[PDB]
RNA sequence: UGUAACGGGGCUAAACCAUGCACCGAAGCUGCGGCAGCGACGCUUAUGCGUUGUUGGGUAGGGGAGCGUUCUGUAAGCCUGCGAAGGUGUGCUGUGAGGCAUGCUGGAGGUAUCAGAAGUGCGAAUGCUGACAUAAGUAACGAUAAAGCGGGUGAAAAGCCC
RNA sequence: CCCGGCGAGGGGAGUGAAAAAGAACCUGAAACCGUGUACGUACAAGCAGUGGGAGCACGCUUAGGCGUGUGACUGCGUACC
């Protein structure tokens, strides 16, 4: 705190309480007692606990019928209108499309749709499998997922 | 279902917060008794 | 339900005349204190004056035992400093005997506003007659 | 007025005078201490 | 005509058609109870108990309302020793109504 | 009909004004003016100007007939203090509270 | 020389029970001018007991 | 995450000051004095939920003692009599009969003197 | 300092001694109602009860279980100008921290549930800052060189101008 | 427009959805200070409450004898850290 280390009054004889710095944490304008620093909040997750967790959530997406397996899922042109109509035809609004080969046109078609997210089979995370209502995996993505999760 | 996940039973223990009130159990002296070198900030003898 | 409380608007209270000739001072005094509290009535209530009006007469003829006629000393202090003023029992009977019965009863009655109101009901006379023939006091033989 | 009041509360904060209580207040504390000895 | 009867823990002096607040009985709300342990019946001739409870007397009372009484705060402060403890309490009651008193 | 006049921020503390206000409270208005004319206070000048303003607001902004009016409410609130400094001895200062007030006269015929 | 417990507002008003101002109590009416004035004083127009005085 | 503490502190203080309405002076205005007043009222209220049982009992005993001496027997002898007569009327009710029903109380005194002789 | 060595009145028994029977007397024991802990025990099995025994004063201190606050996810959801937060009352409710509903003010935001992180709860520190009391309409109004009157100006003159 | 000292401040009028949104301006708490109403209080001693509790005033209420405010009198009671 931007101040001076001058003691504000004499130690004894004023009837004031004794004080030593104008930057004390009890004083207004004074400096937080246990002031924070920038910190790292990362936790270690063991690799077998990460993979175990993905196996549990995939097993529950299968068990709760939130996992849809299509053979192919690609859009004609990079238009959000086409993907909106395609997801409308399949009775899906909130959806995580996951494809073993990341199509460019699908990626550009889902970039404006709020509820819809397109991933590659490599970059799936627990919070999106749990977050989205339905997960639509390409069959190739299913094979790559089994190769990842052994 | 991210608002239905829940930890195990017994895994997250609370954490002692000292200095808050009479009911909490650890207020005024925080569990460190009356005066002495050990009830002092920084206080304690070496190993 | 709740325990009955006497209501001071609706307390009926009687008038009694007691002849204090040859009675012992403390024993008469204790009976009067009991009757002025209202302890003899089933509607007794500790914050209500339920007692009776007693007319003590012949107060100069009250008796004490032993040498208390001359050795019992009534001290009081006047507020000025060396103001300790004593008076024996026979000096009090000569000067004002009403003060003898009234000091006794007053010390037997609860101190406080209520017991002052209880003492206002005691009427003591040094003689044999009283002005209170209008209230028709019946003769309390005690 | 507020500035003059903060500075004129800040007048006897760094004092030295020992016969005067708090730098300014007159007393008899020299004789009180001296007689206590 | 009143009657004194023993009830939950304690005793009650009750006429007919009078609502009494007893302790919590284990009875349904509209159900009728009987107190077979009456200690006094007075009409203009007293009837009471040489050996206790009167031989021929009973009180029929209809339960009116189970309930839970006024909250009271219980405060336990030990001055100067760093101890205070507050607590609360609402007592269960049972309002019955005296249907009849049989001498 | 109640008719209000106020002097907000009147340089006189509310205690000193409340003496005068306590004089004229409840009176008929001509009697209240005769009391404030012959009260030797500074507050009686202030209270008289508020009362005269309330009679005028009554007779102009509302129904007339001064002679029926009565001082129903009068009260003196406290206003903001002006915080000044008195230089005392040995180098010490004091705050002087130069106190204001808020005079309210509610006059009415009913 | 200084108080030892802060006095209440009760005791404060009790002390001020006597600080009340007395009213005028009735002011008298001139004989000639018919106007009002303090008794034994001259009027605002400068009369007293029905005769003209000062006249400024 | 800085937490300002104005709104909840206001609620606690206000809770305590509502529990102190009717107290004289600062005891009903200032928090720091109304807290002590409210606690000391709590301790007294506890203590007096016990004393009201003691005080009511001594009131009842004084009324039965008065009415029973009106019927020519003391309280001590009357309670002994009724216990020997095997009467189990508690003394709330004996005080209440002794006020409201003089004839029933007279009859209770007759049971007490009957068994006591 | 004032009786002033029975708490007091007062007592010749209302004192002492001996015997006896009563009664008063506590948060003790019992009765009735309720809650909680630790055992045991037949099921219920992931625990509750017909039970059942017993325990529940507490400082330093140890153990257990919770409430609230702000922030993140759930939440582009759900409340909200038919009126949010906040403020101020009332009513109901829980063993408690507390919760819920609603009148008036307010005028635009709030957030379930289940998780997560804490600048997470103040009456004290001759605590820090602001506000406001208290003494109190009290002391004082700063050289004991000294003022008085007439007139003017003015809304008003002991103090200004002549 | 009116009071007012060609003031200060205010009362109307008008704008405004709202001027107790008026520039001393969103919300507007508490301490502190008032005005009005109900009750108590001028023979009564003390941590100012608490247990009991009459009376009075307002609301009820098919008088059901309740609720709120006050609180004479009375037992007990020497703040917090």
């Amino acid at each position: 705190v931007t101040g001076s280390g001058k003691k504000p009054w004499r130690q004894k004889g004023t009837g004031r309480a004794r004080s030593g710095s104008i930057k004390s944490p009890i004083w207004r304008s004074g400096g937080v007692t246990f002031a924070a620093r920038p910190q790292d909040h990362s936790q270690k997750v063991n690799k077998k606990m990460y993979r175990g967790a993905l196996k549990s959530i995939l097993s529950e997406l299968v068990r709760q019928d939130r996992l849809i397996v299509v053979e192919k899922f690609s859009v004609e042109a990079p238009k959000t209108k086409l993907l909106a109509q395609k997801l409308k035809d399949m009775a899906l609004e909130d959806v995580l499309i996951i494809t073993g080969e990341l199509d460019e046109n699908l990626f550009l078609a889902a970039r404006n749709l709020h509820k819809v997210d397109v991933r590659d089979a490599t970059g799936i995370d627990p919070v999106s499998l749990i977050a989205f209502d339905k997960v639509v995996m390409t069959a190739d993505a299913v094979k790559q997922v089994e190769e990842m999760l052994a | 279902r991210l608002n239905t996940l829940s930890p195990a039973e017994g895994s997250k223990k609370a954490g002692k917060r000292l200095g808050r009130g009479i009911g909490s159990g650890l207020g005024k002296t925080g569990g460190r008794g009356h005066k002495g070198q050990k009830s002092r900030s920084g206080g304690g003898v070496r190993r | 339900m709740k325990t009955f409380t006497a209501k001071p608007e609706t307390v009926k209270r009687d008038w009694y005349v007691v002849d204090a000739t040859g009675k012992t001072l403390g024993r008469l005094a204790t009976e009067l204190a009991r009757r002025l509290r209202g302890k003899h009535k089933a509607e007794y209530t500790p914050h209500v004056d339920t007692g009776d009006y007693i007319i003590v007469l012949n107060a100069d003829k009250v008796a004490v035992t032993g040498n208390k006629r001359t050795d019992k000393v009534y001290y009081h202090h006047t507020g000025h400093i060396g103001g300790i003023k004593q008076a024996t029992f026979e000096e009090m009977i000569a000067r004002r005997p009403e003060r003898v019965i009234e000091i006794a009863v007053k010390g037997m009655l609860p101190k406080g506003p209520l017991g002052r109101a209880m003492f206002r009901k005691l009427k003591v006379y040094a003689g044999n007659e009283h002005n209170h023939a209008a209230q028709q006091p019946q003769v309390l033989d005690i | 007025m507020d500035i003059n009041w903060r500075h004129n509360q800040s007048t006897f904060y760094h004092f030295t005078s020992d016969h005067r209580i708090s730098g300014w207040k007159e007393t008899n504390a020299m004789y009180v201490a001296l007689n206590s000895q | 005509m009143y009657a004194v009867f023993q009830s939950g823990g304690k005793q009650h002096r009750v006429s007919e058609g009078q609502t009494v607040r007893l302790e919590k009985l284990d009875i349904a709300t509209g159900e009728t109870v009987e107190f077979a342990e009456v200690l006094m019946i007075a009409n203009g001739e007293e009837v009471k108990i040489g050996v206790p409870f009167v031989d021929g007397g009973v009180i029929k009372a209809e339960v009116v309302a189970h309930g839970r009484g006024e909250k009271v705060k219980i405060v336990k402060f030990r001055r100067r020793k760093h101890y205070r403890k507050q607590q609360g309490h609402r007592q269960w009651f049972t309002d019955v109504k005296i249907t009849g008193i049989s001498a | 009909m109640e008719t209000i006049a106020k002097h907000r921020h009147a340089r006189s503390s509310a205690q000193k004004v409340r003496l005068v206000a306590d004089l004229i409270r409840g009176k008929k208005v001509s009697q209240a003016l005769d009391i404030l004319t012959y009260t030797n206070k500074k507050a009686a000048v202030l209270v008289k100007k508020v009362l005269e303003s309330a009679i005028a607001n009554a007779e102009h902004n509302d129904g007339a007939d001064i002679d029926d009016l009565k001082v129903t409410k009068i009260f003196v609130d406290e206003g903001p203090s002006m915080k000044r400094i008195m230089p005392r001895a040995k180098g010490r200062a004091d705050r002087i509270l130069k106190r204001t007030s808020h005079i309210t006269v509610v006059v009415s015929d009913r | 020389a200084v108080q030892q417990n802060k006095p209440t507002r009760s005791k404060r008003g009790m002390r001020r029970s006597h600080d009340a101002l007395t009213a005028v109590t009735s002011l008298s009416v001139d004989k000639t001018s018919g106007e009002k004035h303090l008794r034994h004083h001259i009027t605002a127009d400068g009369y007293y007991r029905g005769r003209k005085v000062i006249a400024k | 995450a800085r937490v300002k503490r104005g709104v909840i502190a206001r609620a606690r203080h206000k809770k305590i000051l509502k529990q102190a309405k009717g107290y004289y002076g600062a005891r009903s205005r200032v928090y720091r004095v109304a807290f002590q007043a409210v606690i000391k009222a709590g301790q007294y209220a506890y203590r007096d939920r016990r004393q009201r049982k003691r005080q009511f009992r001594q009131l009842w005993i004084a009324r039965i003692n008065a009415a029973a001496r009106q019927n020519g027997i003391s309280y001590s002898k009357f309670i002994n009599g009724l216990k020997k007569a095997s009467v189990e009327i508690d003394r709330k009710i004996l005080a209440d009969i002794a006020v409201f029903d003089k004839v029933a109380f007279t009859a209770l005194v007759e049971k007490a003197k009957a068994a006591l002789a």
